[PDB]
């Protein structure tokens, strides 16, 4: 059914790469990545979304700011919240501060979020009809934060076990590779000078590598 | 026999040559960042001095993002002030003057 590649980057749903900096917050921006895409369906207009905002102000909802967070939490405290401010109203500051939400500045909302079945299947189905999808990996390897390019295959990864938020915004397949050669597009929040430029080719069709399908959900809008 | 924290950066133990020393370090690998050696490496800079493992040990937590641990098996081969130098940085970015740095000397007789 699924096209055998998809990428929403060049359907404008996708903002430039961020950088979480050393705060454990990509909770946050796997959040607004997820909602910006969804609010660009909705409106036509990409319009980049606070991650300090979410940091400061969704702990009631279970976040804990730079030491932690989930994404559905921070759907949750969106809707709880009625709103969300544009980055240029709360831009990021990579620490734990009071909250200072305006509803004068916000600019998204959500209604709830949807959590994806926890197959690979069921994942290539959303991210094919819905857009780019919040997803948690196993990123605790030195073999990631060493990552530049091609297809991203670590051994050691874990299926159960997931540590960070990321955001999965299409797949696709090397022409040069020839048995295992599928990856999904996943954006990271380490900055545009980490992988190709901010992005990781991760394995596809791989056993679930690295808990991709594990943990994936979206806001609805 | 002999842990080493945060709280002995720039501490000097004494050891007997072939005697493991265990330093553990708060490290977050989700954000990018480890500690290494000079040059973005994990292992000694002179094996035949003493030699080092590295493990990650991953917080127990329902969230994403959690700071976890970086455990160092330092062991003495020969005798000498063996000088165990790690900064903490995102490897592909590599260390400022304002990094975070962890210091103890191995002392072997
Ligand atoms: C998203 O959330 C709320 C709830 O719908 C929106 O606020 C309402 O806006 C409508 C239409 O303008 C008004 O009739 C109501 O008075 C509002 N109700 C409130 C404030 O509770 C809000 O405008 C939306 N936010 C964004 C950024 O689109
Ligand atoms: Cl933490
Ligand atoms: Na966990």
């Amino acid at each position: 059914e699924a096209p055998r590649s998809v990428d929403w980057r060049e359907k404008g749903y996708v903002t430039p790469v961020k950088n979480q900096g050393q705060c454990g917050s990509a909770w946050a921006f796997s959040a607004t990545g997820a909602l910006e895409g969804q609010m660009f369906r909705k409106t036509g207009r990409l319009i980049s979304l606070s991650e300090q905002n979410l940091v400061d102000c969704s702990g009631p909802q279970g976040n804990e700011g730079c030491n932690g967070g989930l994404m559905d939490y921070a759907f949750q405290y969106v809707q709880d919240n009625g709103g969300l401010d544009s980055e240029e109203s709360y831009p990021y500051e990579a620490t734990e501060e009071s909250c200072k939400y305006n509803p004068k500045y916000s600019v998204a909302n959500d209604t709830g979020f949807v959590d994806i079945p926890k197959q690979e299947k069921a994942l290539m189905k959303a991210v094919a009809t819905v857009g780019p999808i919040s997803v948690a990996i196993d990123a605790g390897h030195e073999s990631f934060l060493f990552y530049k390019e091609g297809i991203y295959f670590e051994p050691d990864c874990s299926s159960e076990d997931m540590d960070h938020g990321v955001l999965v915004v299409g797949y696709g397949f090397e022409s040069t590779e020839s048995d295992n050669n599928k990856y999904w597009l996943v954006k990271n929040s380490w900055g545009e000078e980490w992988g190709m430029g901010g992005y990781v080719k991760m394995a596809k069709d791989r056993r679930n590598h690295c808990g991709i399908a594990s943990a994936a959900s979206y806001p609805t809008v | 026999s002999h842990k080493v924290t945060k709280a002995h950066n720039g501490a000097t133990l004494t050891v007997a040559v072939g005697e493991l020393v265990e330093i553990q370090l708060p490290s977050n690998p989700t954000t990018g960042f480890a500690w290494y050696f000079e040059g973005g490496t994990k292992e000694s800079p002179n094996e035949s001095m003493f030699t080092v493992e590295n493990k990650y040990f991953p917080p127990d937590s329902k969230l994403l993002g959690a700071g976890g641990t970086e455990h160092f098996h330092v062991t003495v081969k020969a005798a000498g002030t063996h000088a165990v130098n790690l900064t903490y940085m995102r490897p592909w970015t590599g260390p400022s003057h304002d990094s975070e740095r962890f210091t103890v000397y191995l002392k072997a007789n």
